[PDB]
């Protein structure tokens, strides 16, 4: 398991997708 | 991506993949090229975090492993994500200067999709090191089955049985975990049928050894049978766990 630090990854790279579509 | 291999590397990855397939599409269609994109400073930044633990606990494992394979292949996954992470770093530096940067836009879609890649890959590159050991404990019960042939006395069978009892459980339980996760539904019905036939055969190998052992000098024809079951029992629970591991390594596209 490196599930933290890849969900961590995923979710920054989700928040900064949605901030160039906003 | 498209389709992840597990459930849980599906849960981790399919939003932001899915949320990056419509930025695609955005860009190819030139949506968001008419507006001002905000600055993206913090959230790159919070990107780019995320990359360095990324890399630093993968490089430790790199390290911190006797597992050869898995050595060799993550380290490319570092590199992939480092790349794209420096595209998304640009791209903030060129949205400061001007909002309206094209090449900052190609920056964000070709560094989102690097991300996205590398994760992919370090995750499969885990995963491959879990499925060898798994297939580690079938070749263990390939092995003691190759030694049902130098059984010979009640006791060498008693020893047989309690040896080989508690390994089926285990390869039982692991595959039956591993079949949960799968994404593909095939690969499960495969899975979950060869455990089942193994199963189903272990008491019909410990009967026919049992007889060998018991009559072995008698010399009764049940002998001679018993010894054609134990062969043939042997050879099918042996085709079906190399059908396990073959299975265990597919694959799909």
């Amino acid at each position: 398991e490196m599930v933290r630090q890849a969900r961590i990854l995923a979710q920054a790279t989700s928040d900064l997708v949605n901030a160039i579509k906003a | 991506m498209p389709v992840f291999h597990t459930r849980t590397i599906e849960s981790i990855l399919e939003p932001v993949a899915q949320q990056i397939s419509h930025l695609v599409i955005m860009h190819e269609e030139g949506e968001v090229d008419g507006k001002a994109i905000p600055d993206l400073t913090a959230p790159v930044s919070a990107v780019q975090a995320a990359v360095s633990n990324l890399v630093r606990v993968g490089k430790e494992t790199v390290q911190t492993t006797e597992d050869q394979i898995l050595k060799r292949d993550m380290p490319p996954a570092f590199i992939k994500v480092e790349n794209a992470c420096t595209k998304l770093v640009r791209a903030a530096q060129m949205l400061q200067a001007d909002p309206y940067s094209v090449p900052a836009r190609d920056y964000l879609i070709d560094g989102s999709r690097g991300i996205l890649s590398g994760t992919s890959d370090l995750l499969l590159t885990f995963d491959e090191a879990e499925v060898r050991k798994i297939i580690r404990v079938c070749k263990g019960i390939l092995e003691y089955l190759t030694v049902a042939e130098v059984v010979e006395t009640m006791e060498d069978l008693v020893t047989y049985t309690k040896n080989l009892g508690p390994g089926m459980t285990k390869m039982a339980k692991m595959i039956d975990e591993r079949q949960q996760e799968l994404t593909h539904q095939e690969h499960r019905v495969m899975l979950v049928n060869s455990m089942n036939t193994v199963k189903e055969l272990l008491p019909v190998l410990i009967s026919a050894m049992k007889i060998f052992v018991t009559t072995k000098n008698t010399k009764s024809q049940g002998i001679e049978e018993a010894l054609k079951n134990r062969n043939f029992t042997v050879e099918k629970m042996s085709a079906e766990i190399n059908e396990i591991i073959r299975v265990l390594q597919l694959t799909s596209w």
